[PDB]
RNA sequence: CCUCCGCAUAAGCCUGCGUCAGAUCACACUGACAAUUAACAGCCCAAUAUCUACAAUCAACCAACAAGUCAUUAUUACCCUCACUGUCAACCCAACACAGGCAUGCUCAUAAGGAAAGGUUAAAAAAAGUAAAAGGAACUCGGCAAAUCUUACCCC
RNA sequence: GCUACCUAAGAACAGCUAAGAGCACACCCGUCUAUGUAGCAAAAUAGUGGGAAGAUUUAUAGGUAGAGGCGACAAACCUA
RNA sequence: GCUAAACCUAGCCCCAAACCCACUCCACCUUACUACCAGCAACCUUAGCCAAACCAUUUACAUAAAGUAUAGGCGAUA
């Protein structure tokens, strides 16, 4: 968003200019998640693929604010927790297959905890926190007891 | 057009002035020809207990001593029931299926 | 009828407050104290006037500068605006 | 209330004058 | 009451109270204590300042609010009550506040008056004590019961056994009222 | 306000003074008052 | 019968009637549930009795006989009801380990304020409920701007407080 | 004159809490109001 | 019971008890000379018709006929040094006849 | 003596000439205390399918045109009954106890509902009305206004 | 909530003559005169008029909003 | 001699310091203050007054270096 001089002369009038993006729709297969997906994709991510070769490389290279997509970081941590896992994306008869793949990247691989909350918002965050720690409130009548079975214990010792 | 005074049932027009009512509180539904259902079980029935032989005045004689105040709290409770606990060596995991539930009220006050 | 007609409480001030018998003490610290503090660290007050005179508007700038990023929005704006008009009464308005 | 204290005392002064001229003593 | 309530020689909620600090007055607020607070009524109190300066007496009421104690006789000045119809009514003598300072505590041996401390003796504990003379200054101060009246037996006969029923099912016990139906899940969110 | 007026009376009597004996309002009043002085002087 | 609206016709017109004391809250925590029940209907009676009397004094432009006694009920009434409600809370304490009965879950909403959001109680889940969604609880960007206006309003009234009662002090100072 | 011929219906659906709530303009209304202070917020 | 959070009854479940009732009540003197049988009560807003029928039956062992209630509107026309409006707060009103021909007539209170 | 107005409902307002007590064109102004009761009117109607060509106009002829306002059925589902709210007033919008504004149903002189004249005098000027000798548009920008009415002809 | 226009679903129009017919009530409007012009009124009263089964009037609820709307253009109306 | 006059203390201003507020019960996004039944959702340069004596490019929004280098209808000014 910006304005430009009409003719480039600055003495000519200025107005206001939106550049966009030329824009696509096209389908990627990602070795790590073993699934095609449709992606909005610019010419420039493609060439940016070309560059890391691999889709899945790509996002794994990509720096969380170079990827520039709430998407495509999602992707990137779902790939960083397969990473962790090592759980079987193409199911029995390709144990060695999935091997090799993962072979491909040994490189990255977080351990698994960091990969849960790698490409997230903050208020996304929030709310795992929130789960994580929500549970229901203990009765206080069952730790009533156990302090009544805890002294009990202590005048049997003495 | 007052808006510092309350709105309420007196004050709309006649659609406006049957829809709202005061904290009434419903005793049923309403159906085909705008014809009320009242259910038994929504109405509140009051236990009343039986007075007759109940030495308990609504005052108290003012030489009735006084004593230090004691909120009831919960270790207090647990403590004027710890003796069974204590010849050992009465609680709910869930109270889900009962009729009066502490947490979530069914209880009515 | 502005002027009044009970004389007021007698206006009692002692001149030897502890304020007013130790006023100026330790003010000229420097050329007798082998320059280790300058008189300028010894004044209170407002931290972006501190040692440091100014003029009506400079003073408002020097505000906004040390000063405005912790400001009440309520103020901040109304300091602006005050920026505003006094550099346009300063470098525009008056004579010579 | 106005912040001084000569201007009252002057004013007292010219009542005290005027009282002089209405009631003198013997 | 509103803020900046002067108060009164006359209750709060009077008659005369009213007439005197409506709702709509802006008096100026009076400047004056302390938790700690050595007279009462009842207490005996000699006079230092003042009209009968010197005198000697009982100790009618108190207004901590004000600083105000008020000494039975003394400090007199002269109100005239009842009146209305045209002739001089009948005449008292009424008894105006001393400010705390223009009254001193008297000794009960000595007689004479004492500025006083608040001490912890080993009786347990806290009680009035003379600075200059020695020893306590204490403190100042049937029935027949009623028809809708307890008695000390029933109020203190004590029936509660300890349990983890809830009033309400207890009482429902108590009744013999018998609930067959249960009650169904509903979402609280 | 930081200072204003406490003796502005006397003024107006300054003026007055010499106004006493005119006939009607400059006698009275401070703005026809010294108009109707300065005049005379 | 209706006559319990009436205390005993004896104390009709005495200007004065004898009522010794209201109940304390370690006599009532004394006694039990049952009997407490029992003592709550024979206050509410009493308590009615007392407001008949009243209005009936209001509707003769007559003062009361003796208006403190219904005061003492109320008192009497207030404790018991605290009393009961302890133990009530007391006794989930033990059970479940909730402080309240009706649950909430501090929320924000629109104006950016928490609330503690009570919970309403009803038949279908919320995800169905087409009256409840309509019900938002977030804020949006515009919200946070007076959120901080309010913040900073409360902060000044704060000042002139703080102020004030420091200049208060000073004035009793130079008094005394 | 007369140009307001009071009708409540009319004058909840303009200008009614309910309305305010519906646009964020009437929400900002709404939070001016309670800045202000004022003590009716909506009609 | 006023100001309580009511349960909700879904279909076939308990009946609602009311153990320690919040809501109290006032006979009064009808003004406009009621017949015989009917007394009026003075009751808070939030009672119903059947609600006041119970209460009688219940606490006060009365044989109620018939209850009409009726919401009455306090006066807001009332000023203060502020000028600001001073409302009597708005209360609700019962006739309640008696069963059997049992008759009432209000007693002589301040004789 | 007026009635170019009344009773209702709707909307609107919301205790705003009810009892007692009180004070200061003439004495609906404050304080307390009463008051409006449901059958009228609001507040409706369990699903899925499936049906609804032939107006209204005393609806009969006629007669049209601008082409219209009042419907089920099949199967499944089902016993619990009258809760809650409005219901006052001399009233609303017009800054006012303001000649204005204000939907519908009855009543079309009223069985409702009101009072044009504080008291005197009877000057001018002014306003509204009635009166008129003889003449009768001579008035005046023009028969404007008025009281009896009706002829002919242009322009647009 | 005024008015401009529209959408939804209502309502009113007597009597006499015989169809965006005539006379003429109720309603709608506002020709001309007079009064009023700090007024009964920030456009009224008295008369006299145009319309009054229709391109009519009108109660209710809704809709279009300013660089715009709405307009049987009068550059009208959009709450004095 | 009437009308009137007069009267300090409510509180407030500017600093300093320190990071604030927010469930007795019940009600409150439906026409808020309403006990009780089957579908949407937020982000998108500021402008113009004004100054240039008109007006179109353009016009600001600790100390010292420094009003320096630079920018600019090479001017206002920045
Ligand atoms: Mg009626
Ligand atoms: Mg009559
Ligand atoms: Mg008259
Ligand atoms: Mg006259
Ligand atoms: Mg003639
Ligand atoms: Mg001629
Ligand atoms: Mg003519
Ligand atoms: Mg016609
Ligand atoms: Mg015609
Ligand atoms: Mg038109
Ligand atoms: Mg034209
Ligand atoms: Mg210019
Ligand atoms: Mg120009």
């Amino acid at each position: 968003l910006g304005q430009i001089y009409a003719n480039n002369d600055k003495l000519s009038k200025r107005l206001k200019k939106v550049w966009k993006p030329q824009l696509f729709e096209r389908e990627f297969y990602s070795e790590i998640l073993d699934k095609k997906f449709t992606v909005t994709v610019t010419m420039r991510t493609l060439d940016l693929i070309d560059e890391a070769y691999g889709l899945d490389f790509y996002i794994l290279k990509a720096s969380g604010e170079d990827l520039c997509s709430k998407f495509g970081m999602d992707l990137k941590r779902g790939m960083l927790l397969r990473l962790a896992r090592q759980d079987p994306q193409l199911h029995p008869e390709d144990p060695e297959r999935r091997a090799a793949i993962y072979d491909k990247y040994k490189e990255f691989a977080i351990p698994e905890e960091e990969a849960e909350w790698v490409g997230l918002t903050l208020e996304e965050a929030i709310e795992k926190q929130r789960l994580l720690e929500e549970k229901d409130p203990v009765p206080l009548f069952k730790i009533y007891v156990a302090e009544l079975i805890q002294q009990l214990q202590q005048q049997a010792l003495s | 057009a007052d808006r510092m005074s309350k709105w309420t049932s007196k004050r709309g027009p006649r659609s406006f002035r049957g829809r709202k009512g005061r904290g009434a509180k419903g005793i049923g539904f309403l159906t085909s020809g705008w014809r009320f259902v009242q259910i038994k079980e929504m109405v509140p029935e009051f236990v009343v207990p039986d007075l007759t032989g109940f030495k308990l005045k609504p005052y108290v004689s003012y030489l009735a001593p006084e004593s230090e105040e004691t909120p009831l709290t919960a270790a207090q409770l647990f403590s004027e029931a710890v003796a069974p606990a204590i010849e050992k060596d009465g609680f709910e995991p869930t109270q889900e299926g009962k009729l009066f539930q502490l947490y979530p009220r069914n209880f009515l006050r | 009828i502005g002027i009044r007609l009970t004389l007021p409480p007698p206006k009692v001030v002692d001149r030897w407050n502890e304020k007013r018998a130790m006023f100026g003490v330790y003010d000229n610290i420097g050329i007798l104290g082998n320059f280790e503090k300058h008189p300028k660290e010894l004044i209170r007050g407002p931290i972006w006037l501190r040692g440091w005179k100014g003029n009506e508007l400079q003073r408002c700038i020097r505000k906004r500068k040390m000063v405005g990023s912790r400001m009440f929005a309520d103020d901040l704006h109304n300091l602006n605006k005050r920026i505003r008009y006094l550099y346009k009464h300063f470098n525009r308005h008056g004579k010579f | 209330v106005k912040k001084g204290f000569r201007a009252a005392f002057r004013f007292q002064k010219e009542l005290e004058r005027q009282r002089l001229l209405r009631c003198p003593p013997p | 009451l509103p803020p900046h309530y002067r108060y009164g020689m006359s209750p709060p909620g009077s008659v005369a109270d009213k007439r005197k600090n409506p709702p709509w007055i802006r008096r100026r607020p009076v400047v004056v204590s302390d938790e700690d607070w050595y007279l009462f009524c009842g207490d005996t109190v000699e006079i230092l300042e003042g009209k009968d300066a010197g005198k000697q007496g009982k100790v009618v009421q108190v207004i901590r609010q004000r600083n105000w104690v008020v000494v039975g006789g003394l400090n007199t000045h002269y109100r005239y009550i009842g009146k209305t119809m045209d002739y001089r009514g009948t005449m008292i003598p009424s008894e105006a506040p001393l400010l705390h300072r223009q009254v001193k505590l008297v000794d009960p041996m000595d007689r004479k008056p004492t500025e006083i401390e608040w001490r912890f003796t080993e009786a347990g504990e806290r009680v009035r004590v003379s600075t200059r003379s020695g020893r306590i200054i204490p403190k100042p101060e049937t029935w027949i019961d009623g028809p809708k009246d307890t008695s000390v037996e029933d109020a203190l006969e004590r029936t509660y056994v300890p349990c983890l029923k809830t009033l309400q099912e207890e009482v429902m016990e108590a009744m013999g009222i018998k609930e067959t139906r249960k009650y169904k899940k509903v979402y609280w969110y | 306000l930081r200072n204003r007026v406490t003796d502005r009376y006397f003024r107006i009597q300054e003026v007055l003074k010499h106004a006493r004996h005119f006939r009607g309002r400059k006698n009275r009043c401070y703005r026809l008052a010294v108009r109707t002085v300065i005049r005379a002087f | 019968g209706l006559e319990e609206f009436f205390d005993d016709p004896k104390n009709w017109g005495q200007e004065k009637v004898k009522s010794g004391a209201a109940w304390t809250c370690q006599q009532l925590r004394n006694k039990s549930n049952e009997d407490l029940h029992k003592l709550w209907y024979v206050l509410l009676k009493e308590r009615n009795m007392l407001l008949t009397l009243e209005q009936e004094a209001k509707r003769q432009r007559l003062p009361m006989p003796s208006p403190e006694r219904l005061d003492k009920v109320v008192d009497s009434m207030d404790a018991l009801d605290k009393v009961v409600q302890e133990r009530e809370d007391a006794l989930r304490l033990l059970q479940t380990g909730q402080e309240r009965a009706r649950p909430g879950a501090w929320r924000r909403d629109i104006f950016g304020r928490i609330i503690w959001h009570k919970f309403k109680q009803w038949v279908i889940p919320w995800h169905l409920n087409k009256r409840y969604n309509r019900k938002r609880f977030f804020a949006l960007p515009y919200v946070d701007h007076f959120l901080r206006l309010e913040r900073e309003k409360r902060a000044r009234i704060k000042a002139r407080k703080e102020n004030l009662e420091r200049k208060k002090a000073k004035i009793l100072l130079k008094k005394f | 004159g007369n140009e307001y011929q009071p009708s409540n219906i009319k004058r909840k659906n303009k200008h009614g809490w309910v309305r305010r709530l519906s646009t964020p303009a009437g929400v900002q209304v709404i939070l001016r109001r309670m800045l202000k202070g004022r003590k009716s917020l909506s009609h | 019971a006023r100001n309580v959070v009511y349960p909700l009854y879904r279909l076939g479940g308990p009946q609602l008890r009311v153990f320690r009732t919040n809501f109290f009540i006032q006979l009064v003197r009808p003004g406009v000379a009621q017949p015989e049988d009917t007394v009026q009560f003075r009751i808070p807003m939030e009672m119903t018709r059947v609600d006041l029928r119970n209460y009688l039956e219940g606490i006060y062992n009365v044989p109620v006929a018939a209850v009409r209630t009726r919401v009455q509107h306090g006066s807001n026309k009332r000023r203060d040094h502020r000028n600001v409006r001073i409302k009597k707060p708005d209360y609700k009103v019962a006739y309640v006849q008696l069963a059997h021909g049992q008759t009432f007539t209000f007693p002589d209170l301040f004789p």
